[PDB]
Order: C-alpha cells, then sequence, then structure tokens
RNA sequence: CCUCCUAAAGAGUAACGGAGGAGCACGAAGGUUGGCUAAUCCUGGUCGGACAUCAGGAGGUUAGUGCAAUGGCAUAAGCCA
RNA sequence: AGGGCUACACACGUGCUACAAUGGCGCAUACAAAGAGAAGCGACCUCGCGAGAGCAAGCGGACCUCAUAAAGUGCGUCGUAGUCCGGAUUGGAGUCUGCAACUCGACUCCAUGAAGUCGGAAUCGCUAGUAAUCGUGGAUCAGAAUGCCACGGUGAAUACGU
RNA sequence: CGCGGGGUGGAGCAGCCGGUAGCUCGUCGGGCUCAUAACCCGAAGGUCGUCGGUUCAAAUCCGGCCCCCGCAACCA
C-alpha cells in the first residue's frame, strides 16, 4: 500500500465530480476511469460507474468500501468456467 | 498446564509450548516470557503456580486462541461480503495475493483434478 | 445405589486461581487446581470487546486526514 | 446439595415473585439430568463403547447404563438389541452436585465459551445441551484419554412451559446468553 | 398337510376356480413367580446424517407373535428378569 | 489516457530452496579475488527492532565509497520429531524508488508455518584447482534477478579398459 | 404361450460353498524408438436389466416381470 505519510490517493477530478455531486444532492451514477483512487467517508451514498477496461459498472458506495479503492469493485477479467 | 482456552505440553520448553497457543508464534512467546520474568529454557514441568498464573495474564493481554479465530472469520467474510476482488478470489478458492496461479495454485485449488 | 459396581465418589476441594474455593464431591481423588471458575471466567468482560466490529471509516480517518 | 439449598430458600422465592404462583408446589424443579453417550463406532470394535461408558462414569459418579438398539437403521449397519450407546441418570443429590459442578466449573472450562442457547428448550421446560469435548470436566485426565469423545447433557424439570424452565435455569445462574 | 375366499350368517360342500404357506424350530423360544407396554410422527440434543443412543410430547396397538394366512391376545398369548 | 503482454482445468523445458545433525539456531572469531562509482558510490555520527531516515566528509578514485566475504574455526544448545528441519501461503503494519506500486515492484518487521522424510519409467553434467559446495562483483537499470556475464574460497571420487 | 443357457464397466470371457468386486484391445499421461507397432509403469469409465425377499456377506440362493440365446413341438 501507499506510504501514510504521502496520505490517501484520489484522482483530482474524481475529487472535484465527487464534491460536485454532494453539494447537488443527486444520485445520477457518476461514470469514472479512476480506478486507481481510494474511496472516501464524503463518496459514501453515491453510486460511481467504474470502468473495468470495456465497461462502466455501477458501484453503489457502502461505509465498509471506504478503506478500499476503485478498481476493486469493478472486476475486468471475465471468466466462467472451463466446462 | 492450562492457558488461555487450551492445553500446554509440559516436558516441551516455555517458549515454544506457548507457541501451541493459537495467535502466538516465537517472537510473541518470549515477549510474554519477558513479562512474566520466566527464563526461556525452563520447561512447563517444574514451574509455581504463581509463574503459572502471571504467564495467562500476560497471555490474557493478546488476542489469541477463540477470539483470535473470530476475527480471522470476520475479515473474510466482510470482504466476500463486498465483493471486492479479493472477496470474489476467496469464494473462488483462487490465490487473493496476486498469484500467477498458470500451474501452480496448487495451496488453495487443493489437489489436482483430472478433465471428465 | 448397589455398592460394588460405582467409582468412588468423595468430598475434594477445588481452587481457581481467582481465588475462590470450591468444595465439592467428585471421582478425582485428589485436589483439584482450576484454571478458571465461573466466579472468574470472562463471559460478562470479554463478550463486548471480542466481537470487535469496530468502524472503517473511523479507521480510514485515524490513520491518515486532513 | 448446595445447589439444592440455594434452590429451596431463594430461586423457589424467586420464582413465586416473578410468576406470582398460588402454591410453592406450582414452581419448577429439576427432576433429572441425564447424560447420554451415543457411540456407533462400538459396531466396529468393542472397546470404545467401554471406554466411553468408563469416561461418562468419571464425569458423574454412577455406572452407566449400557443403551442398546430399539428398532434397527438402514445406513448405519446395526442389528436391533446391538450395544450402541451409554446414558446415566441423576436424580436427587448427586444430580444436583453434577449440576454445580457442570456450572462452577465444566462449562467454564469450554473452549472458546460465548454462552448456552436459550432457544434449545423443546417447548415443555426440558433443557438439553451437548459438549463437544469430555475433557471439559475435569474427572477426565487429558494426559490418560485416547478418544477425542463428546456427550450431551439433558435436564429434566418439571415447568409446564419452556418460558418457565428457562426461567427456573436462570435463577441457577445458568449461562445463556 | 396348513390358512383365507368361492361356501348361499350351524357343520360340510366342487372345478386344470382365486390367493398364500408346511416337510420345521426351541433344554429355552418350555414351566412358574415378579415386573413391564407398542408402531409412527413431532420438538430439543456432541460426532450423528431420512434412518443409531438420550431427553419432552402426540399417539393408543395402527405394534408384537420363531415362520404363511385366519381367528386370537393388555388378566396380555407381546417384552424383561 | 486506461488496460494487456503478469490471465490459468492443465502438459513440458531450464533454475532456486528444501526435505536436515557432514545439520539448524545462538555468541565469539579468521583468511579472498575481481569489479563499479558524478542526475554516481556515499564513511563517520545521530535516530529507527529493521527495510531505512537525517546530517554529511572522502572521492572521476592502487587514496574515498560500495564493502561485514561466506563456507570455515572455537564454545554452547537442539537429539531424529514433519522437529528449534522446511519455508510456501495468507493477515496486519510499513520502508524506498517513482507523476504513479489496484491490476503489477523490491525490501523490512510481527504473526501465519503448505508440500516436502532424497523422488516411477527413464534422464543430464563433469577427468582437476574439474565436479561438488561457499559467498563476492558487474552489465541492463529510477525501482525491479533464483537469470546472464565475471571473481575468488574450500575442494573430492574415478578412468581396468574399448 | 411351455422347457434347457443369462443377462454387466466402450465390446466381449469372468474361479462347485452368497464375504474375491477382473483380463484383452481402447483413451490420457512420459520417456524409450532414427519412426511407430511397441516392451514396461499408472490413471477415468457398474448397473451387475429389473422389481423384491432368505442372510451382516448378495450381482452371487430363490417369486414375478423385459429382453438376448437356444429348444424342439404346432398353425384352422
Amino acid at each position: 500500500p501507499r506510504s501514510l505519510k504521502k496520505g490517501p490517493f484520489i484522482d483530482l477530478h474524481l475529487l472535484k465530480k465527487v464534491e460536485k455531486a454532494v453539494e447537488s444532492g443527486d444520485k445520477k451514477p457518476l461514470r469514472t476511469w479512476s480506478r486507481r483512487s481510494t474511496i472516501f467517508p464524503n463518496m459514501i451514498g453515491l453510486t460511481i460507474a467504474v470502468h473495468n477496461g470495456r465497461q462502466h459498472v455501477p458501484v453503489f458506495v457502502t461505509d465498509e468500501m471506504v478503506g478500499h479503492k476503485l478498481g476493486e469493485f469493478a472486476p475486468t477479467r471475465t471468466y466462467r468456467g472451463h466446462a | 498446564a492450562r492457558i488461555a482456552g487450551i492445553n500446554i505440553p509440559d516436558h516441551k520448553h516455555a517458549v515454544i509450548a506457548l507457541t501451541s497457543i493459537y495467535g502466538v508464534g516465537k517472537t510473541r512467546s518470549k515477549a510474554i516470557l519477558a513479562a512474566a520474568g520466566i527464563a526461556e529454557d525452563v520447561k512447563i514441568s517444574e514451574l509455581s503456580e504463581g509463574q503459572i498464573d502471571t504467564l495467562r495474564d500476560e497471555v490474557a493481554k493478546f488476542v489469541v486462541e477463540g477470539d483470535l479465530r473470530r476475527e480471522i472469520s470476520m475479515s473474510i467474510k466482510r470482504l466476500m461480503d463486498l465483493g471486492c476482488y479479493r472477496g470474489l478470489r476467496h469464494r473462488r478458492g483462487l490465490p487473493v495475493r496476486g498469484q500467477r496461479t498458470k500451474t501452480n495454485a496448487r495451496t488453495r485449488k487443493g489437489p489436482r483434478k483430472p478433465i471428465k | 445405589m448397589k455398592k460394588d459396581i460405582h467409582p468412588k465418589y468423595e468430598e475434594i476441594t477445588a481452587s481457581c486461581s481467582c481465588g475462590n474455593v470450591m468444595k465439592i464431591r467428585s471421582t478425582v481423588g485428589h485436589d483439584l487446581n482450576l484454571d478458571v471458575c465461573s466466579k472468574c471466567h470472562p463471559f460478562f468482560t470479554g463478550k463486548q470487546r471480542d466481537v470487535a466490529t469496530g468502524g472503517r471509516v473511523d479507521r480510514f480517518n485515524k490513520r491518515f486526514n486532513i | 446439595a448446595k445447589l439444592h439449598d440455594y434452590y429451596k430458600d431463594e430461586v423457589v422465592k424467586k420464582l413465586m415473585t416473578e410468576f406470582n404462583y398460588n402454591s410453592v408446589m406450582q414452581v419448577p424443579r429439576v427432576e433429572k439430568i441425564t447424560l447420554n453417550m451415543g457411540v456407533g463406532e462400538a459396531i466396529a470394535d468393542k472397546k470404545l463403547l467401554d471406554n466411553a461408558a468408563a469416561d461418562l462414569a468419571a464425569i458423574s459418579g454412577q455406572k452407566p447404563l449400557i443403551t442398546k438398539a430399539r428398532k434397527s437403521v438402514a445406513g448405519f449397519k446395526i442389528r436391533q438389541g446391538y450395544p450402541i450407546g451409554c446414558k446415566v441418570t441423576l436424580r436427587g443429590e448427586r444430580m444436583w452436585e453434577f449440576f454445580e459442578r457442570l456450572i462452577t466449573i465444566a462449562v467454564p472450562r469450554i473452549r472458546d465459551f460465548r454462552g448456552l442457547s436459550a432457544k434449545s428448550f423443546d417447548g415443555r421446560g426440558n433443557y438439553s445441551m451437548g459438549v463437544r469435548e469430555q475433557i471439559i470436566f475435569p474427572e477426565i485426565d487429558y494426559d490418560k484419554v485416547d478418544r477425542v469423545r463428546g456427550l450431551d447433557i439433558t435436564i429434566t424439570t418439571t415447568a409446564k412451559s419452556d418460558e418457565e424452565g428457562r426461567a427456573l435455569l436462570a435463577a441457577f445462574d445458568f449461562p445463556f446468553r
């Protein structure tokens, strides 16, 4: 993980978007590519459609998801089974 | 020779003996011993009752045996609930830390299952 | 009770390290040195702390913040 | 009979206070404590059953009855009249003593004890529980035993309701949850 | 040779009529004294599961009878000593 | 810009580490060679359990730095156990590089302690300072080697013969 | 309809007493092999047609049914 002294990582644009959403009080999904962005307390409640390489997959943020990153909840590979 | 919630081997040395507790390895055992004021080399046999009590008390400071197990369970369960990558991996039975399964995930995947 | 068949059942003293001495009849024979007594068992103290769900958000706040 | 004594003076009184019984006979009382060991592995070899019986005896100062198959089931391979389990029925002073032991020592010794069940009362007062390890009782020696054993305790009581039974148990500071 | 039905409410009653059994077993599975009461289901209970053993109940012989079927059997003819 | 080349029922190739006592662990202590270094090597001192951090000389270098060689030797301990063997795996917490370590870096600490008790058919290397074993360095390179290319240490067995 | 054989691992031939549950070729796996056929080692494939019962051993002894055989007899 990232160093504690450096703080958490979130993409600036993403953060801005989140802030805007908060200000509004809207619940329309924000399509995002920043899979590397950490989830924040203020992001709780928002749906945020994270890119998985191919498509944006909706992620309703929860109290448990905070320390994690957005890419953790948007699996890229699509394996069903060998038979 | 009953510490935390288990029995402990009497013939073995203290440091080693303690390691029989789920949640204490070698370093932790050593620490416990230090706290007690008991030598590492002595056995669990030929110990005083007071000493044993002290040891028990020391052990009680850490999260061990049942509590530890519970804690361990909780995290995994939480992960599963989340459905984060790690959680998904756990539910699959596939390596979580980012190992290149290819032809070597036999600890998670278990023994080989021929195609049928 | 029938005379021969049964085990020897006799009064012994049982001592929890907590300090509670407990006279009881039993098949042990020798004196009993207990490790936990019902008086000195952590049901009521432990089980609040033993779950340890905590707060994720709180944790996040603690480790780093603005 | 310390527990019995306690019951006679205090527990009964408490019960009276709480449920508002007219007669003292109307209060719940514990009739018997039964201790069963099923031991299906006895069919493979005789000695295991014997061992189990011995263990039971050690636990509770009676010598156990050795139960036998009523009606003979399909999958587990037992003919009728196969010595298949053992039991001990405890009553009176001995029973009381056992009860005292169970709460004041054995239950405390349970590995990862986080209480007993309150819903395990069956609907007519009679409580039943299971011990996974027979080592929890300090009668058994840890070094001596070869096979891991368990058993079930069944407290039978005169409580008409389950609730009443539960209350009675509580009045003996029975763990629960 | 035994049981049921055909057999017409005493007995008996035929067919290459309809259905099943016997050619033994047991020194206890006999005698007697004393005691006991079933199947099945439900709920609870360590391993233990549709199905072992143990508790609480419903049930009332639906079970049992050394083996076919009938008639019997709780005063048990059923189960223990 | 993000992802992939790092996927994973499986099969093969080449390596590393093991399965232990000719050893593991602990404390003390001896003897190399050959290299690299300026957007670089970085002493000493201070702090950190440690990876490292801070300060900051000496040095384009037979001068200073990397840089303590390790096996060995002595003393202690463990006593044939899946172990004080073995380290995979996973959890926590972190260090450094780098705009950036989720996919996907290395290293550290604490915990965790799989398989494995010398390996079927078969199959490879080596004739001497060789094999075997022990460390050390370099290139590429911000970071990222068990690979490659180099260096010394200890140091065998056997060759009747075709 | 009656009477003699009996009914299985992809096919086939399985040791009088019910406790043994196979062998050949086949498919995979790997090195032999100048090549495969190989020799050799190991591995996946069941119900014992079926419904029942005597018995803890049952497919393995018997009562019926479905088929494969074989029978020899019949046919206004």
